[PDB]
């Protein structure tokens, strides 16, 4: 029999491997639930310093 | 460096076991990792337990 | 005043333990894997936090 084993590690570091997802446009100001490279969560954007 | 497609590994039958421990194959084609290794090997069938 | 703030602080503390679970967000729990052990996790924490 032939075995073979993935063995990821996941969402500690700058993310390389991943996604047939296609990104959309950014907005902003305005309450919104974003995803950025799998990192979920909902809130409102804005221009940082 | 890559972006890998899951689904096609799961929707073939030629795998006799496909079992994965921390996450769900169907969520597998949505998340982003880091890097991924791939141990291969060949074993008798009586040991995959 | 120092003691109110100091329990308050210790509070929001323990949003950040585990109590046994795979993390300590629910979003992750909930996007990573599949309900019938999702809820399994998420019970560990609901009855930490309560």
């Amino acid at each position: 029999y032939r075995v073979v084993v993935l063995s990821f590690e996941l969402l500690h570091a700058p993310a390389t491997v991943c996604g047939p997802k296609k990104s959309t446009n950014l907005v902003k100001n305005k309450c919104v639930n974003f995803n950025f490279n799998g990192l979920t969560g909902t809130g409102v954007l804005t221009e940082s310093n | 460096n890559c972006v890998a497609d899951y689904s096609v590994l799961y929707n073939s039958a030629s795998f006799s076991t496909f079992k994965c421990y921390g996450v769900s194959p169907t969520k597998l084609n949505d998340l982003c990792f880091t890097n991924v290794y791939a141990d291969s090997f060949v074993i008798r069938g009586d040991e995959v337990r | 005043v120092n003691q109110n703030a100091q329990a308050l602080n210790t509070l929001v503390k323990q949003l950040s333990s585990n109590f046994g679970a795979i993390s300590s967000v629910l979003n992750d729990i909930l996007s990573r894997l599949d309900p019938p052990e999702a809820e399994v996790q998420i019970d560990r924490l609901i009855t930490g936090r309560l």
